[PDB]
């Protein structure tokens, strides 16, 4: 479903307010 | 003199645009070839005003008295000078002081009075025809005055009755303000030449005078004179016409705007910080002109709508005479302890009724005691001599 | 009587009257955007709320 | 996380919560105390820019 | 009172001084204050100003 | 432009300027005006220079 490459895909996984005016 | 004017006719009112117009200089001080903002009462643009007028077509004077709004703009687009004054108040029965302005042949004058002003006030201005010449005949504006205290006066130097109606030459501008008991009146007249509207461009008024009174202004009315002559048959209040004149009121509201000072100082131009997101972000960059891209500006929230209260459902009334009316005392060495509980409070009944010689609060304020809900709510009390009571306070020794 | 979020905040409470446990969620707040073409170009203009 | 837990610092002001103290206290008092929580919240932020 | 938000006849007792220019000098005027030198304007004010 | 413009914040004070203070008030009483001055004027450098 992503043209994510077999090599990304395994790397994504190994990575890991709003009331308070805090905003991204 | 007073009476009731008679033979009116009156018709639903008219509306128009306010195009860009109440402006002025907030203060005397100067500032030249800079931009800057200032938070004001100001006449929003494009609000929309109401339009009066008189005309004879019918006898469509009615001029009927208006409510006083925390501020007023007034100008009218003139022709033979059928304003001659204003006023201003609240009971405009001599129960309370009032203001009362006048421009007539013997003198322009500014008077605060107990005055007792006439249910439908005017000036019976009328034509010597025999000699060509306009004057009041009947002053039918008040009766009476039981106290003045204040009075002004200046000169009836150009008190021009006289004058043929056609399109408007000529706007005189107003802006009127009482704050801190002071009325502030700036004006601006401008010569025109338009078809019986609003102008367009711009232009900014300067302050007149500034004047202390103590009263409050909740209505005011217009002061117009009235046209009488052979051609007008009746009595003082029936054999009178209308003329043509047109006058315009607009509502000031709290604004915030930013300024153009011209390197001469003078107001070229305004933004409304409020009345657009464009305009708006022109304000938050304080700049007339913006450059493609995108820009942030004041949050988005959304107001409580309603307001709620849940206290538990208690019902008893707490101790209060069995404290500070009881029969005896503890000495001081051995202060007495009592404990309040499962009880409704209030400090105002004991305000009101006992003479307390002191009565200080810390951490909270009285005023607010009744507001609020409370735990382990204790009292202590003894008995100290009237120079021993400054020992009773925090950190005392 | 009351609960507590790791914000610190009192996120509900219980009613005195029917000891029932509500939440609480503030009123709703919005971050306001402007987009112009430039002023020497054209005046209309498009609003984003984030 | 440090920026969200520094609103419960009071700085020596009488509470945490600014509504606490801006309901039990009238205007001439509150106004210098919460004086003082502007102080302590303004220097926490300044320092999270830096 | 009011504290020179504008200009009013309730001044004090001390009297004024001849006006010299092109000084460093102290100057005050109905209570404003300040230090420095004092030349011809070349700017217009309306009157009220 | 910015740390010029913060000269005219009363951080407080009665009055923005020390001339509107010391042609006002005694020295005893001047120091709590004083005071207030010197730590809201001063943090603007001190940030201006970070
Ligand atoms: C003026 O004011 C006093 C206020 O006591 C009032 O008694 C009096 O009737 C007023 N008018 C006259 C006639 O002086
Ligand atoms: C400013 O005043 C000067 C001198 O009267 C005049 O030449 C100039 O056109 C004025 N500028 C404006 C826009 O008022
Ligand atoms: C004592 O104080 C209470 C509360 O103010 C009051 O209701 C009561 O009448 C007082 N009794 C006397 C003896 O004054």
């Amino acid at each position: 479903p992503s043209k994510r490459s077999f090599i990304e895909d395994l790397l994504f996984n190994k990575v890991t307010q709003k009331f308070n005016g805090l905003t991204v | 003199q007073c009476v009731n004017l008679t033979t009116r006719t009156q018709l639903p009112p008219a509306y128009t645009n306010s195009f860009t117009r109440g402006v002025y200089y907030p203060d005397k001080v100067f500032r030249s070839s800079v931009l800057h903002s200032t938070q004001d009462l100001f006449l929003p643009f494009f609000s929309n005003v109401t339009w009066f007028h008189a005309i004879h077509v019918t006898k469509r004077f009615d001029n009927p008295v208006l409510p006083f709004n925390d501020g007023v703009y007034f100008a009218s687009t003139e022709k033979s000078n059928i304003i001659r004054g204003w006023i201003f108040g609240t009971t405009l029965d001599s129960k309370t002081q009032s203001l009362l302005i006048v421009n007539n042949a013997t003198n322009v004058v500014i008077k605060v009075c107990e005055f007792q002003f006439c249910n439908d006030p005017f000036l019976g201005v009328y034509y010597h025809k025999n000699n060509k010449s306009w004057m009041e005949s009947e002053f039918r504006v008040y009766s009476s005055a039981n106290n003045c205290t204040f009075e002004y006066v200046s000169q009836p130097f150009l008190m021009d009755l006289e004058g043929k109606q056609g399109n408007f030459k000529n706007l005189r501008e107003f802006v009127f303000k009482n704050i801190d008991g002071y009325f502030k009146i700036y004006s601006k007249h401008t010569p025109i030449n338009l078809v019986r509207d609003l102008p367009q461009g711009f232009s900014a008024l300067e302050p007149l005078v500034d004047l202390p009174i103590g009263i409050n202004i909740t209505r005011f009315q217009t002061l117009l004179a009235l046209h009488r002559s052979y051609l007008t048959p009746g009595d003082s209040s029936s054999g009178w016409t209308a003329g043509a004149a047109a006058y315009y009121v607009g509502y000031l509201q709290p604004r915030t705007f930013l300024l153009k000072y011209n390197e001469n100082g003078t107001i070229t131009d305004a933004v409304d910080c409020a009345l657009d997101p464009l305009s708006e972000t022109k304000c938050t960059l304080k700049s007339f002109t913006v450059e493609k891209g995108i820009y942030q500006t004041s949050n988005f929230r959304v107001q409580p709508t309603e307001s709620i209260v849940r206290f538990p459902n208690i019902t008893n009334l707490c101790p209060f005479g069995e404290v500070f009316n009881a029969t005896r005392f503890a000495s001081v060495y051995a202060w007495n302890r009592k404990r309040i509980s499962n009880c409704v409070a209030d400090y105002s009944v004991l305000y009101n009724s006992a003479s307390f010689s002191t009565f200080k609060c810390y951490g909270v304020s009285p005023t607010k005691l009744n507001d609020l809900c409370f735990t382990n709510v204790y009292a202590d009390s003894f008995v100290i001599r009237g120079d021993e009571v400054r020992q009773i306070a925090p950190g005392q020794t | 009587q009351f609960g507590r979020d790791i914000a610190d905040t009192t996120d509900a409470v219980r009613d005195p009257q029917t000891l029932e446990i509500l939440d609480i969620t503030p009123c709703s707040f919005g971050g306001v955007s402007v987009i112009t073409p430039g002023t020497n170009t054209s005046n209309q203009v498009a609003v984003l709320y984030q | 996380n440090t920026l969200v837990k520094q609103l419960s610092s009071n700085f020596g002001a009488i509470s945490s919560v600014l509504n606490d103290i801006l309901s039990r206290l009238d205007p001439p008092e509150a106004e210098v105390q919460i004086d003082r929580l502007i102080t302590g919240r303004l220097q926490s932020l300044q320092t999270y820019v830096t | 009172f009011e504290l020179l938000h504008a200009p009013a006849t309730v001044c004090g007792p001390k009297k004024s001084t001849n006006l010299v220019k092109n000084k460093c000098v102290n100057f005050n005027f109905n209570g404003l204050t300040g230090t420095g030198v004092l030349t011809e304007s070349n700017k217009k004010f309306l009157p009220f100003q």
